[PDB]
RNA sequence: GGCGCGUUAACAAAGCGGUUAUGUAGCGGAUUGCAAAUCCGUCUAGUCCGGUUCGACUCCGGAACGCGCCUCCA
RNA sequence: AAUGCUAAU
RNA sequence: CCGAGGGUAGGGCCCGUGACUGGGGCGAAGUCGUAACAAGGUAGCUGUACCGGAAGGUGCGGCUGGAU
RNA sequence: AGCGCCGGCCAACUCCGUGCCAGCAGCCGCGGUAAUACGGAGGGCGCGAGCGUUACCCGGAUUCACUGGGCGUAAAGGGC
RNA sequence: CGAUCAACGGAUAAAAGUUACCCCGGGGAUAACAGGCUGAUCUCCCCCGAGCGUCCACAGCGGCGGGGAGGUUUGGCACCUCGAUGUCGGCUCGUCGCAUCCUGGGGCUGAAGAAGGUCCCAAGGGUUGGGCUGUUCGCCCAUUAAAGCGGCACGCGAGCUG
RNA sequence: CCUAAGGUAGCGAAAUUCCUUGUCGGGUAAGUUCCGACCUGCACGAAAAGCGUAACGACCGGAGCGCUGUCUCGGCGAGGG
RNA sequence: AAGUCUGGGCUAAGUGGUAAAGGAUGUGGCGCCGCGAAGACAGCCAGGAGGUGGCUUAGAAGCAGCCAUCCUUUAAAGAG
């Protein structure tokens, strides 16, 4: 459950380490965004010499959240954090890392050189 | 366009007060090559210097087909010989420039109400039940553009919306006027150059009467006579090479 | 918009019902190696329109333009 | 009393 | 217990960069004057102080690297 | 068989073209219609499977001076 | 005889301001809000067909003029209300109009397709979140199928805010 | 030309700037506010003092961190009504 | 409350029962010339041509813009 204003920790190398959530690209007015969901963030804090930096309006896929994810079988899932993965228009991630688990969501959801890239899928 | 009525600007380039005594010998010899071409001229703006030359005169060239032929003498025009101003018998190499430029039209300039919209709205501040209630304040934006001026100095929407207008078109004529300010200004410095001794586009070499042209290789001796109107010969010598430069291809 | 003031020659700026304003410039001459400073001379005028009068830059009315002040209780 | 003199052996 | 390092918070030094701003060097021509070199036409220079478009001027004291 | 060079330093000069242009340059300087200083040519000087250029080090620099310098007026005696 | 007693039937021989510290008596005989009448202003729609549009008046446009509709704005008027009709914006809650922002259905296109333009039908539903400012309005960021314009005492303070 | 004399230093879109949300820079994804500048100062200015100033302020702006039912967006519970 | 009264005519729009320029094979009625069995109007069958473009244009050649729009096979064919 991730709306605008809604802090975000980066989970790839791109040099991003905060992301502010500012839109959840989901239809027309879509409260929440969670896991596999789309968002645009500004930079809000990053390290120097990455790719992005310090104010820069990009998009991300939200890969953990600390809203528990429910699941047809009957099960759920929480993470300790907030996380994205910076993506470009085409939906693929612009790191070349992706740091920690991510939600076996983004596998059903098209992410799969993210879901890749992870260690560990939950 | 070259049937234009043309006009031409002489400043004073290096050479102190003989590069402003050579800038008038060049100024009669337009005056009376006009004269001898039919061209009406008639002087707008003359700095003289006090040892008979100028500063800078701007001068129009009122005929048909006047910038068809001056339009030739546009560059650095330098100078070599004794000065009057020297007194060790040196011969010194001094500059003028010369600017040619089409007379300019003056187009009155208007709104088109059509790329303009107004908005009305309350105003701000006091006014007790009557700023509560009434537009009298006006926007006025330009759409094209996208400048926009507020007013709401009066309780009236009307004489607001008046002086909104006024001011827009002020502002939108101030855009116009500097536009053609930046063209005007390079187009001169495309011309006039800094005004080196170099950058020369024809010298005239007083010791060895001689008048050199160097865009085309042309120099004649009459020199007298150069100085005197009879360019004649060296526009023609350079529309000559005007035409066999447009060979294609 | 209302009320007041103005518009003079190259510029700045006055008087005046009939008439060389003036300052500085500009023009002709002198002086100076030359330029200035200086000296001797010299000169260009009243925004438009309509009135009054023998006669209007001058007086009356209007127009355009510029300046000044005011536009408040809601 | 009284200012100035550019720049090419 | 120590412990690579990671995190947090506050300092120190350095480099790059910044609307704008201050002067500095340079230039075969511009504008205003003419402060200095002749007793440079008010001897100059000087520390300081005040003032001035500018060079500078003036006050106080100093020096001769000053003329006749 | 090539490369550099031929105003002075510095060894090696004349003709043409250019005309403060094109260009040369390490310094001093060449070139603005009679250029050994630019470009080409003939000739010349120097080296020669090399010849030049650039960068840097030491030298010339007794120009950080121990060898081997200075401070009245040239930079330089501290206000006492 | 002495009047620019010129406020010219002439209050004294003799006289200016200020009050947001204000007060009383009155008036909807008279202004500011809202309504009403009106519709110059405002918004929308037509008539004419000069001209544009390579060609071609009318795909999209429409010189000079002409006729209207509406009752959101600015005005005119002073008709109920001055023994009171609480006034901006916001919030909340809606409801209506349709000159329709989106979605549905169309004709023409200077409509190949995709995407537009323009006009017609259509009011069922829908019509986002943020930065600035008291703002309305407007600009901007990020989205969207779309980010519609108006009426309801510029809807709504015995509902709140201030 | 006029005046009694024509605003000096300092400061300046300001508790002052109408045009105005001036213009440029900063901060924000986006800044009519804010901060730094610029200066055609509608309509600063030197004891109705000018320009600064450490400390101080239940004064008035702007920003960040922390944290939250202020909010998305409301839910439940307690007691007095 | 009093005529579903009488006679003639118009309207088909619920016009009547809210509006303008202007648009229109709505309907009825007056006119005025015009063309017709010298076979009219409509449809249909043909001829609808030729020298072929004239300034302009690479073609604009009947079919952009400019110039006037000659004539014959003829019953008539336009350089449209
Ligand atoms: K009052
Ligand atoms: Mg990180
Ligand atoms: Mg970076
Ligand atoms: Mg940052
Ligand atoms: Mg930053
Ligand atoms: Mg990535
Ligand atoms: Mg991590
Ligand atoms: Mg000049
Ligand atoms: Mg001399
Ligand atoms: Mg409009
Ligand atoms: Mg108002
Ligand atoms: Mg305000
Ligand atoms: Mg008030
Ligand atoms: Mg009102
Ligand atoms: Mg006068
Ligand atoms: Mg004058
Ligand atoms: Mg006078
Ligand atoms: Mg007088
Ligand atoms: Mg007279
Ligand atoms: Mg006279
Ligand atoms: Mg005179
Ligand atoms: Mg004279
Ligand atoms: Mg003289
Ligand atoms: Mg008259
Ligand atoms: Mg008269
Ligand atoms: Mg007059
Ligand atoms: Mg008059
Ligand atoms: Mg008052
Ligand atoms: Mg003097
Ligand atoms: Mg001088
Ligand atoms: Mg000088
Ligand atoms: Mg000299
Ligand atoms: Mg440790
Ligand atoms: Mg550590
Ligand atoms: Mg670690
Ligand atoms: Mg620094
Ligand atoms: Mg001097
Ligand atoms: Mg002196
Ligand atoms: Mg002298
Ligand atoms: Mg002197
Ligand atoms: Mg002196
Ligand atoms: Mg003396
Ligand atoms: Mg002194
Ligand atoms: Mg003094
Ligand atoms: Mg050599
Ligand atoms: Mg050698
Ligand atoms: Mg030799
Ligand atoms: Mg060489
Ligand atoms: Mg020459
Ligand atoms: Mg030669
Ligand atoms: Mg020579
Ligand atoms: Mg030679
Ligand atoms: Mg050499
Ligand atoms: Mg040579
Ligand atoms: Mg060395
Ligand atoms: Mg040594
Ligand atoms: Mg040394
Ligand atoms: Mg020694
Ligand atoms: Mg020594
Ligand atoms: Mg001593
Ligand atoms: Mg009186
Ligand atoms: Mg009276
Ligand atoms: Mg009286
Ligand atoms: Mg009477
Ligand atoms: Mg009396
Ligand atoms: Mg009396
Ligand atoms: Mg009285
Ligand atoms: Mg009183
Ligand atoms: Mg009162
Ligand atoms: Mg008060
Ligand atoms: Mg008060
Ligand atoms: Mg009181
Ligand atoms: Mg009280
Ligand atoms: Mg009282
Ligand atoms: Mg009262
Ligand atoms: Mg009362
Ligand atoms: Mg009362
Ligand atoms: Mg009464
Ligand atoms: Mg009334
Ligand atoms: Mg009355
Ligand atoms: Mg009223
Ligand atoms: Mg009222
Ligand atoms: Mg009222
Ligand atoms: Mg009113
Ligand atoms: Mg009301
Ligand atoms: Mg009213
Ligand atoms: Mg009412
Ligand atoms: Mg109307
Ligand atoms: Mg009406
Ligand atoms: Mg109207
Ligand atoms: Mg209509
Ligand atoms: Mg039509
Ligand atoms: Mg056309
Ligand atoms: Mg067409
Ligand atoms: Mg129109
Ligand atoms: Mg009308
Ligand atoms: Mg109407
Ligand atoms: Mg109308
Ligand atoms: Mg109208
Ligand atoms: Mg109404
Ligand atoms: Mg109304
Ligand atoms: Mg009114
Ligand atoms: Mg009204
Ligand atoms: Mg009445
Ligand atoms: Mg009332
Ligand atoms: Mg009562
Ligand atoms: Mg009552
Ligand atoms: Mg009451
Ligand atoms: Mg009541
Ligand atoms: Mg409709
Ligand atoms: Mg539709
Ligand atoms: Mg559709
Ligand atoms: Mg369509
Ligand atoms: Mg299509
Ligand atoms: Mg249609
Ligand atoms: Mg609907
Ligand atoms: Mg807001
Ligand atoms: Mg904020
Ligand atoms: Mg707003
Ligand atoms: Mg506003
Ligand atoms: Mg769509
Ligand atoms: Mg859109
Ligand atoms: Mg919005
Ligand atoms: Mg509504
Ligand atoms: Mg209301
Ligand atoms: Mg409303
Ligand atoms: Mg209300
Ligand atoms: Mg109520
Ligand atoms: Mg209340
Ligand atoms: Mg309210
Ligand atoms: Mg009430
Ligand atoms: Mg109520
Ligand atoms: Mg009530
Ligand atoms: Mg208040
Ligand atoms: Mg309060
Ligand atoms: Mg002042
Ligand atoms: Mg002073
Ligand atoms: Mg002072
Ligand atoms: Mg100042
Ligand atoms: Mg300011
Ligand atoms: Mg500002
Ligand atoms: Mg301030
Ligand atoms: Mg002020
Ligand atoms: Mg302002
Ligand atoms: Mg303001
Ligand atoms: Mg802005
Ligand atoms: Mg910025
Ligand atoms: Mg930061
Ligand atoms: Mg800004
Ligand atoms: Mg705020
Ligand atoms: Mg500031
Ligand atoms: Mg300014
Ligand atoms: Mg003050
Ligand atoms: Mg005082
Ligand atoms: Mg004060
Ligand atoms: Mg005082
Ligand atoms: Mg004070
Ligand atoms: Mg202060
Ligand atoms: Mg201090
Ligand atoms: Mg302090
Ligand atoms: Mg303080
Ligand atoms: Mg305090
Ligand atoms: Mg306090
Ligand atoms: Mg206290
Ligand atoms: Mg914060
Ligand atoms: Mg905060
Ligand atoms: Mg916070
Ligand atoms: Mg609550
Ligand atoms: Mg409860
Ligand atoms: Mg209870
Ligand atoms: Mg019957
Ligand atoms: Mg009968
Ligand atoms: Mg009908
Ligand atoms: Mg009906
Ligand atoms: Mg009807
Ligand atoms: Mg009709
Ligand atoms: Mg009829």
């Amino acid at each position: 459950m991730i709306q605008p204003q809604t802090y975000l920790e980066v989970a790839d190398n791109t040099g991003a380490r905060k992301i502010m959530c500012i839109r959840v690209l989901k239809g027309s007015n879509a409260k929440y965004a969670t896991v596999g969901d789309v968002i645009v963030a500004s930079v809000k804090e990053a390290i120097p010499r990455g790719a992005v930096k310090e104010g820069d309006v990009v998009k991300a896929v939200v890969v953990r959240t600390k809203k528990e994810i429910k699941r047809p079988d009957g099960s759920a899932i929480r993470f300790d954090d907030n996380a994205a993965v910076i993506i470009n228009n085409q939906l693929e991630p612009r790191g070349t890392r992706v740091f920690g688990p991510v939600a076996r969501e983004l596998r059903e959801k098209g992410f799969m050189k993210i879901v890749s890239l992870a260690p560990e899928v939950l | 366009m070259d049937e234009r009525d043309a006009i031409v600007e002489i400043r004073a380039g290096t050479g102190g007060e003989e590069a402003a005594l050579f800038a008038r010998d060049l100024f009669n010899m337009y005056l009376r090559f006009a004269e001898e071409m039919g061209f009406e001229t008639e002087v707008l703006d003359s700095h003289p210097t006090d040892l008979g030359g100028f500063s800078k005169v701007v001068f129009e060239v009122r005929g048909p087909g006047a910038y068809g032929t001056f339009k030739y003498e546009s560059g650095v025009h330098r100078v070599q010989r004794v000065p009057v101003t020297e007194t060790q018998g040196r011969i010194h190499t001094s500059t003028a420039t010369v600017a040619v430029l089409p007379k300019a039209e003056e187009e009155d300039f208007a709104l088109n109400m059509d790329e303009i919209r107004i908005d009305v709205m309350r105003a701000s501040g006091p006014g007790g039940s009557g700023v509560n209630t009434t537009d009298s304040a006006v926007r006025v934006v330009h759409l094209p553009t996208g400048i926009m001026v507020t007013c709401q100095d009066s309780r009236s929407q009307i004489k607001n919306r008046e002086k909104a207008l006024m001011i827009l078109r002020s502002r939108l004529l101030e855009m116009k006027r500097a536009e053609e300010a930046e063209r005007l200004r390079k187009t001169r410095l495309a011309q006039i150059g800094t005004g080196e001794r170099s950058e020369k586009i024809r010298t005239y070499n007083f010791p060895q009467s001689r008048v050199t042209d160097h865009r085309i290789g042309f120099t004649t001796h009459d020199l007298e006579g150069v100085l005197s109107g009879h360019l004649t010969p060296i526009l023609e010598a350079l529309k000559r090479a005007d035409q066999e430069r447009q060979l294609a291809a």
